[PDB]
RNA sequence: CGUGGAGGUCAGUGACGAAGCCUAGACCGUAAGGUCGGGUCGAACGGCCUCUAGUGCAGAUCUUGGUG
RNA sequence: GUUCCUGCCGAAGUAGAGUUAAGGUGCCGGAAUACACGCUCAUCAGA
RNA sequence: AAAUUGUUGAAAGGGAAGGGCAUUUGAUCAGACAUGGUGU
């Protein structure tokens, strides 16, 4: 295995195309999805670049923001989150 | 009842409950083949009226054309034949008519074989088949042709 | 619903992507009067004008370095 | 968790275990639905009844199918979508048969509705309405319950062969000398 | 913003194609619209300053022709 | 009957970020199928 | 002259023609730094 990343899930869109929901695995909790802001979010052949942003609600989904927007048919599409920029 | 309420629904005036009509027609008689006396004599029963009108009398030699004859069905091909020779004779008696026509010859020469006639009663008939094959609608000349080379051969006339 | 807010900024106002005000030109002379303001604006010939003239006027605003926004119009399709 | 999720119908109501079936689909889950004749429905069975009824396909699975598309926004690419990831079926057919079921919490029969509260059997409502196959597929369920204590025969052999070698790994010291070090 | 009327003006535009009409094309304006390209059109007309007229729809009684 | 588009004054606006009222957090739909009490399932249950 | 009707010809389709949505496979078009200078 070579992966440094967790795959997560595109959820929909702000409800605003420009802000997505993302859901991300073994995050219960805001407090445990605090640690993933700033995290660069990569949709992949092509590739779209992003970064998560802010907690979204009590579940741990949590808000991104892509250079171009997502094309609104990958809710629940696969998705690449980083550790990089680390803050430890 | 309901077939009477169905093939009076060829004459309509709008085209295409006609042609549905039709096909539903047709549909039926492959479903049921032995009604297809039965559906035959009725579409015969408006096709021959006085008030029959050219778009009812169109539609219904058009059905009657498309049915389907096999070797054993002499009577109804000898049905078919006739009823195409008195329409023939009552029109006859220019474009509107030359598709008529066109329809006729079409299904007098899909009702020649299969039809027991004498050869007597398409001679009475032959001279107008030829006024046909000179009419301005070339369609209607080819299956005058066709019908008049049937009756040649089958009758051995000197060609 | 179109209303004022939506109006846009006044230095980005009437441009082109290009960047160039359109501006309407007849003839040589009014072309001429575009002759410095080549980052500005930029030329375009009139509707009306005959093929004739329009090579001309291509010709005067080439050689003053003037942008056309709609050259071989008339001279060539689309 | 895993590719795709197998969950089983029994005492599930129609509406949660739909919700939340249509909610997994639309996130990009794949699941498949068995045995859904005997799906449970809260009211009476006259209720139910009428309900299919001024509605009025009789099988339990097409009605476990509308009222999960009642949820996707079918008209939708998205909710097509999220349609075809979905599978649903009465009785286990094949290969599924093979592969364990996860149950749904929040929908359970037995979690949610109140002891001495009228519901009604998916299975019979089908019935009613002219859905004539009840009788084949619990003929088949009584062969998969056969085949099924079998199995769990089988298993708890597997669990006795597990706490052996569990035993055996015991003493065995690499694991005690890293457990006492750390983890 | 658009539609005509008149005066003045652009040494305006025009068979190397004027006016009119269309244009799920490009540019501009928040918008009414404007400019260009193309199509159509086939002989003249437009821009601009002024004064003067002057912006698109709804529905009823029904009427007429025509068709059942 | 209505009265091209935009703006303005007045009885009795566009875009980004954050906060918030009214509301809402089963899904369509963004939010706890969260908690804690008292109740009620009625042949008029109750939205 | 419109509006309307009929014959003939071409094409598509199915009992209606018909659309929207998704996938599939393809075909075809546009896509600068003409980067200012120095060095062997
Ligand atoms: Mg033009
Ligand atoms: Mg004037
Ligand atoms: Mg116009
Ligand atoms: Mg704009
Ligand atoms: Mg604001
Ligand atoms: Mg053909």
């Amino acid at each position: 295995s070579h992966r440094l990343y967790v795959k997560g899930k595109h959820l929909s869109y702000q409800r605003n195309p420009n802000v997505s929901l993302i859901k991300i695995e073994g995050v219960a909790t805001p407090q445990d999805a605090q640690f993933y802001l700033g995290k660069r979010i990569a949709y992949v052949i092509r590739v779209m670049w992003g970064k998560v942003t802010r907690t979204h609600g009590n579940s741990g989904v949590v808000r991104a923001t892509f250079r171009n927007n997502l094309p609104a048919k990958t809710f629940g599409a696969s998705v690449r989150i980083f550790l990089y920029p680390s803050n430890i | 009842n309901l077939l009477r309420l169905g093939v009076n629904k060829i004459g309509d005036i709008d085209s295409k409950v006609s042609s549905k009509a039709s096909y539903l027609l047709l549909k039926l008689e492959q479903a049921h083949p032995n009604m297809k006396s039965i559906v035959i004599d009725a579409i015969v029963d408006i096709a021959l009226r006085p008030n029959a009108d050219y778009h009812t009398t169109y539609y219904s030699v058009i059905t009657l054309n498309q049915t389907i004859l096999k070797r054993s069905e002499d009577s109804v091909a000898n049905k078919l034949v006739k009823t195409y020779f008195t329409l023939f004779e009552k029109f006859l008696i220019d474009e509107k008519n030359s598709k008529l026509f066109s329809a006729l010859l079409t299904g007098i020469n899909r009702a020649f074989p299969f039809a027991q006639i004498p050869a007597s009663v398409y001679e009475v008939h032959m001279e107008t088949l030829f006024k046909i094959t000179h009419s301005s609608n070339f369609n209607t000349s080819i299956q005058a042709l066709v019908l008049i080379n049937q009756v040649t051969v089958k009758a051995k006339l000197n060609s | 619903q179109p209303k004022i807010g939506y109006g846009s900024n006044k230095k980005t106002k009437f441009l082109s992507p290009s960047g160039h005000k359109t501006f309407l030109v007849a003839n040589v002379k009014d072309l001429e009067t575009l002759t410095m303001h080549t980052k500005t604006y930029a030329a375009e010939i009139a509707h009306n004008i005959s093929a004739k003239n329009r090579v001309v006027i291509l010709a005067r605003a080439k050689a003053l370095g003037i942008k056309v926004t709609n050259p071989k119009g008339r001279l060539a399709l689309e | 968790v895993e590719p795709v999720v197998v969950i089983d119908g029994k005492g599930h109501l129609v509406g949660r275990l739909a919700s939340v079936v249509a909610k997994q689909l639309l996130n990009g889950q794949k699941i498949v639905v068995v045995r859904a004749e005997e799906l449970n429905i809260s009211g009476e069975f006259f209720r139910n009844k009428l309900k299919y009824h001024d509605f009025l396909f009789r099988a339990p699975s097409r009605i476990f199918y509308k009222a999960l598309r009642g949820m996707v926004s079918h008209k939708t690419a998205r909710g097509k979508a999220a349609l075809e990831r979905l599978k649903v079926f009465e009785g286990i057919p094949p290969p599924y048969d093979k592969k364990k079921r996860v149950v749904v919490p929040q929908a359970l029969r037995v979690l949610r509705l109140k002891p001495g509260r009228k519901y009604t059997t998916l299975g019979k409502l089908s019935t009613s309405v002219g859905w004539k196959y009840e009788d084949v597929v619990a003929k088949l369920e009584a062969k998969r319950k056969v085949s099924s204590a079998e199995y769990y025969a089988k298993k708890r052999a597997f669990t006795k062969k597990v706490a052996s070698a569990n035993a055996t790994a015991a003493e065995s010291d690499v694991a005690k000398q890293l457990a006492a070090l750390g983890y």
